[PDB]
């Protein structure tokens, strides 16, 4: 999934961006 | 600077978005064209090995089957400087054209890869059209897959260019154009990506792929 790609590439940074 | 084997030349390649028949008014993400000029001739597969599939039928195996003159690496700087994707009702597409001296039926496989693993594949078959003494092949306005539309949505909205480049480091496309009858590799193009700065349009650099 695209979400999985972004989470792998950007680590905790994507987790923060996606949440908020 | 031509993406051309002995049997097939890709003259044009573009990926774009536009308003659903609101146009001329399109935005090109990436573009290779005879209409558009562009400016180390080889790259070894060892530099890109983990960014493409490498099992049975993978990039290294394909290369070893040959012919060696069919294999290229394109580096794109994608232009994401548009707001059409935020308005909705956009059409996202890819158009390509090829030429050959020979009359063939060709199949283009396009594999989208995330961290070297295929996530989606598109297969298109095209037929030769004789024009002005050679054979033309066109894949016209093929819609971009939903994965790629969503990827572009998410990418363009990251807060920093460097994050876009990080996401794109492990996003690749592998195009394999085969002769449908013989399964000969006519062209194999490995695509790797960065984003263009806001003040710059799309750019590309073309290399021959080799394997010491």
């Amino acid at each position: 999934s695209v979400e999985d790609h972004f989470a792998k590439a950007l680590g905790d940074t994507w987790l923060q961006i996606k949440a908020a | 600077r031509s993406i051309a084997s002995s049997k097939l030349w890709m003259l044009e390649f573009s990926a774009f978005l536009e308003r659903q028949q609101d146009p001329y008014n399109k935005h090109l993400f990436v573009h290779i064209s005879q209409s558009s000029p562009s400016y180390l001739e080889t790259v070894d597969i060892r530099q890109i090995y983990d960014k493409f599939p490498e099992k049975k039928g993978g990039l290294k195996e394909l290369f070893e089957r040959g012919p060696s003159n069919a294999f290229f690496l394109v580096k794109f700087w994608a232009d994401l400087n548009t707001n059409i994707d935020d308005e909705g009702s956009a059409f996202y597409g890819v158009s390509s054209q090829y030429e050959s001296p020979e009359n063939m039926i060709i199949t283009c496989s396009t594999k989208v890869c995330s961290f070297g693993k295929q996530v989606v594949e598109k297969v298109e078959t095209e037929y030769a059209r004789y024009e002005n003494g050679h054979y033309l092949y066109r894949i016209h306005r093929s819609p971009l897959c939903e994965y790629m539309i969503n990827f572009i949505h998410k990418l363009k909205h990251l807060p920093e260019k460097y994050m876009m480049n990080s996401v794109l480091e492990n996003f690749t496309i592998l195009q394999v154009v085969t002769n449908r009858d013989t399964q000969e590799t006519l062209l194999c193009i490995a695509y790797v990506f960065e984003v263009s700065a806001s003040e710059h349009g799309a750019q590309h650099h073309i290399y021959r792929l080799v394997k010491e």
